[PDB]
């Protein structure tokens, strides 16, 4: 209730995956893939050999599972999950 | 829909370089100001044709004029009389008349219409 | 100033209907805010040198021969005085508008 | 159908009646590009103390044009081993000697240069230059010192009239399309008109052009390389070549 | 420096018009009449031959001895 | 400037407090809209609705 | 020269074909848009640098693309074969 | 991990935009907006050939559709060929850069073409300018129909539609 903005902010937040944190969870599962972690989307099929663009779409399917943990400055911790089943 | 007799009055020289706006008398105090372009300039004053606006497509020949486009700007003037805008993809046509085309529920506003002239022979 | 953009060969070049083709294409762009006349004036000038085959002096201030001159010597000369001249796409063969 | 206009030396000027602009085009482009001619294509030099280097007198070399209209039956195209040898051994004696193209020992008697009064280089003193040059059949495409056409023109047929008398019209147009006989505007050259339209700006009712849909105006200035006629020919040739080598393909995909 | 084999614009051969364009204008005739009656007639050849330096005839005093 | 404005960072509940601690600005821009995804200077034209929504029939 | 085949179906028809340059290109667009039923046919020039080109044919149907593209190789090669006959005789 | 987040945050269509104003960074050129202005001229028309040739540029393969102007000869018009690239749901109403003085109407009913009028992705009337298409405009056309369609549609408006501008002024002939 610091102020009514702020309260938007925080309810927006809640339910939607910022720009920094996609690129996190990419650039994780590319390396995780780079060094030999099995793909959960079906590896054939796919236009696109590049262990980059297997990451980006396993994160549009939302198979791979990862959970995010933001702190808020209050000491709040959110836990996001990018499952989606 | 809103078809009628005739007679153009002058074919000015237009705002454009290429460019000529026909201007047309017709029945019921109508008055209709289309653009023409060089190559489609099959008209030559005081010449009596006939003008057809249709949903559906009509029947045309290569002395005719045809054209396709989409109805628009309906206004009313402070005089009273209706102004309508029909864009033949670009080129306008400008009808001045009582009881305009989407008061009298002729058509509908934003509908693909075809807009054909024909001389009379 | 300018980098070349690109290497055009003589058949893609648009060609005028004497057949002569570019060696160098500028954009029209480049002129109107950098403001050269001079160099609308120089191309009309080397035009007209090449055709009369006479000498053309640009010293500032004074010239021979005057523009007007130039114009009329290059119509004379069988091209068109404004130093325009009808040009044919090379691609596709086809007149431009212009 | 085509008509001839005018055949000077090198020039061929032609009206096709019945053909599309894009085939007229392609023809004008394989003319330039896709019909071989032969031509330097490697130098070996023994010796030289020429002012102009190797590499400029190998381009200029290069860029001396062969009459080659009986090479092309006798010698491979590139696509398939056959070369044209020839030799330029001179020497200056006391005083500067400028060598032409005509010293210019081929080893195929009928090959020989266009003219021979091409200018290769300008030796000083006491210079002697010696070089073999290993001539080979090649299309426009590859360089355009294979090109059998100094120019080629693809324009629109014209259709000029005259409408009444008018004095302006004679100057206003470049061409001499306008004359002024007995007090009266008439056109002696139509075709030599390019569709400028000065001719109607200035005088906007007085003359009226258009240009004929079906008919076109060919025209290509040969180097001396090869006939105009046989230059047409081998660039329909190649175009029919290339089209059958494409339906081959396209059968044998389906 | 030597004048080209041929014009840059249309591959056209200038070099062999060199001498007889270079001896006549020299003379103290008009180079307009005698590039016209030449056979160049394309502006393009016309500026290739009006605009040379023939450079070499200055340039075989200074040679490299190679 | 970039030395001076390099350690600040926009937090989860809208703040613009810095990396060492100090807090900054409560709320960025009084409306938390970054410029970068306002309709210029306006985090939503509300006249651009209009027309995306009735603009065929306007 | 190399051919490819893309997006190929009964009316939609892609194909790239390397090493012909404008000229081919243009010529079988003007054969395409001659032959009657293509609905829409346009050769590209992805990059002058490189030297191949792309066709683009669309139907209404009545023909395959492929069939209109070949009648226009057909159409293409008789103009040839008329222009030949007609000069050999001038 | 660099390659994935330069991809994910530094491509260039994600930052058509540039944050120091609501405006798009990324737009028409000086060329780019004489090609557009020349294509949109209410009396520009294009043949069937011309409209190919357009369009080949572009990778666009659809139905043309029934031209313009049907009779006496079969015209395509400039707008029309642009308005295959509008999305079908896009409505604008904004003044063109060329009503910038006297000539200037300030409504939809000038007869020169200097208001843009596009109803359901249809330019009906207007010419695309600087303020339509430019770089540096803020709400211009193109800025909303990016912030509308995202910075995907964006890329691909300008790649394909820039194309055929480019390909209209080089088959017009533009000098000085
Ligand atoms: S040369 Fe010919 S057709 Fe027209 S304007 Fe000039 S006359
Ligand atoms: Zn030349
Ligand atoms: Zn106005």
């Amino acid at each position: 209730t610091i102020d009514k903005i702020n309260e938007i902010f925080k309810e927006n937040w809640k339910n939607k995956l910022t720009k920094y944190e996609i690129a996190r969870i990419i650039s994780a599962r590319a390396l995780q893939l780079s060094m030999g972690a099995l793909p959960l989307i079906d590896t054939s099929n796919l236009k696109s050999d590049d262990v980059i663009s297997i990451a980006e779409e396993e994160l549009k399917r939302g198979v791979l599972p990862i959970t995010i943990r933001r702190i808020y400055p209050n000491g709040q911790v959110e836990l996001i999950s990018v499952r989606k089943i | 829909m809103m078809q009628g007799t005739c007679k153009i009055s002058s074919i000015e020289k237009g705002a454009l370089k290429n460019l000529y706006v026909v201007k047309m008398d017709c029945d019921n105090d109508l008055k209709i100001e289309f653009d023409i372009t060089k190559e489609l300039s099959i008209f030559s004053k005081d010449e009596e044709v006939t003008f057809i606006i249709s949903r559906e497509k009509p029947e045309y020949s290569e002395k005719d004029f045809c054209a396709h486009g989409y109805l628009f700007l309906e206004r009313q003037q402070e005089d009273g009389s209706f102004i309508d805008e029909i864009s033949l993809y670009g080129l306008i046509v400008k009808i001045l008349s009582k009881n305009g085309l989407i008061n009298s529920k002729l058509f509908k506003m934003m509908d693909h219409v075809y807009y054909c002239v024909k001389k009379k022979a | 100033k300018g980098v070349v953009g690109i290497l055009i060969d003589q058949v893609d070049m648009p060609y005028t209907a004497k057949g002569i083709v570019p060696d160098i294409i500028l954009n029209p762009h480049a002129l109107p805010s950098r403001m050269t006349i001079g160099q609308i004036m120089e191309a009309i000038g080397g035009k007209y040198a090449a055709l009369s085959g006479k000498p053309v002096d640009a010293t500032p201030f004074l010239e021979t021969p005057k523009l007007q001159e130039m114009q009329k010597e290059i119509l004379k000369l069988g091209h068109l005085p404004d130093s325009t001249e009808v040009v044919y796409d090379g691609r596709t063969g086809q007149k431009l508008k212009s | 159908p085509i008509s001839l206009i005018e055949r000077n030396g090198l020039r061929l000027r032609l009206v096709l009646e019945n053909y599309p602009l894009e085939f007229v085009n392609s023809i004008r482009r394989a003319s330039i590009l896709y019909v071989p001619v032969m031509a330097v294509d490697e130098v070996y030099f023994i010796e030289n103390n020429s002012p102009l280097y190797d590499e400029i007198l190998a381009h200029r070399l290069a860029l001396v044009p062969f009459v080659s209209d009986e090479a092309l039956e006798h010698y491979r195209p590139p696509e398939e081993g056959c070369y044209n040898r020839v030799y330029l051994d001179v020497e200056a004696k006391d005083q500067p000697l400028m060598i032409y193209s005509r010293d210019l020992k081929s080893e195929d008697q009928m090959i020989t240069p266009v003219s021979g009064a091409i200018p290769i280089v300008l030796l000083g003193s006491k210079q002697k230059i010696s070089l073999e040059a290993r001539l080979r059949l090649g299309y426009g495409k590859e360089h355009i010192k294979y090109s059998p056409v100094s120019v080629s023109i693809v324009r629109y047929y014209p259709k000029v009239t005259v409408l009444g008398n008018c004095e302006k019209a004679v100057e206003v147009c470049p061409e001499g399309v306008f004359a002024m006989e007995n007090n009266k505007l008439v056109v002696k050259n139509e075709l030599s008109c390019i569709l400028c339209e000065e001719c109607l700006k200035y005088c906007a009712g007085s003359v009226s052009i258009e240009s004929v849909e079906n008919k076109f105006i060919l025209e290509i200035e040969s180097v001396g390389s090869l006939k105009p006629e046989r230059i047409l020919i081998e660039a329909s040739k190649s175009l029919l070549r290339k089209l059958s080598e494409l339906k081959s393909k396209l059968e044998a995909g389906k | 420096m030597i004048i080209p084999i041929r014009c840059f614009t249309c591959g056209a051969v200038v070099a062999d018009k060199w001498e007889p364009f270079s001896n006549r204008v020299m003379g103290g005739e008009d180079p307009e009449k005698v590039l016209t009656e030449l056979g160049v007639n394309r502006y393009c050849c016309r500026r290739m031959l009006l605009s040379h330096v023939n450079i070499i005839r200055e340039i075989i005093h200074y040679t490299r001895p190679i | 400037l970039i030395n001076a404005l390099s350690d600040l960072r926009i937090e989860y509940d809208g703040t613009v407090r810095s990396l060492y601690g100090d807090i900054v600005q409560v709320v960025y821009g009084d409306d938390a809209v970054h410029p970068m995804y306002s309709a210029h200077s306006k985090s939503v034209n509300v006249n651009r609705v209009i027309e995306r929504v009735i603009g065929w029939k306007r | 020269m190399e051919i490819k085949v893309i997006k190929e179906e009964q009316n939609y028809l892609e194909l790239q074909i390397d090493g012909e340059e404008h000229t081919i290109g243009n010529l079988l667009k003007g054969m395409l848009l001659k032959v009657p039923g293509v609905k829409f046919a346009a050769y590209s020039l992805p990059h002058p640098l490189i030297t191949s080109i792309t066709i683009k044919i669309l139907t209404d149907g009545s023909i395959s693309a492929r069939e209109a593209l070949i009648k226009a190789i057909e159409l293409a090669e008789n103009y040839a074969n008329l222009f030949i006959d007609e000069v050999k005789k001038i | 991990e660099a390659i994935a987040e330069a991809r994910e945050l530094m491509l260039v269509h994600k930052n058509i935009i540039t944050p120091r104003y609501g405006g798009p960074i990324i737009g028409g050129g000086q060329d780019y907006i004489s090609g557009a202005y020349l294509l949109s001229v209410k009396t520009t028309l294009l043949t069937v050939e011309e409209v190919a040739t357009i369009l080949g540029v572009t990778d666009f393969v659809g139905e043309l559709g029934e031209p313009a102007i049907l009779a006496p000869k079969p015209y395509y018009t400039g707008k029309q060929v642009i308005s295959l690239f509008l999305p079908k749901d896009f409505n604008f109403h904004g003044p063109a850069n060329i009503s910038k003085g006297p000539r200037a109407c300030k409504d939809e009913i000038c007869p020169h073409d200097s208001f843009i009028v596009i109803k359901n992705g249809l330019l009906l009337e207007g010419v695309f300018d600087k303020k339509a298409i430019g770089n540096q405009q803020p709400e211009s056309m193109l800025h909303w129909s990016i912030r509308e369609y995202g910075t995907e549609y964006g890329k691909w408006l300008m790649d394909n539609v820039f194309k055929m501008f480019i390909r209209f002024l080089e088959m017009r002939g533009f000098t000085m």
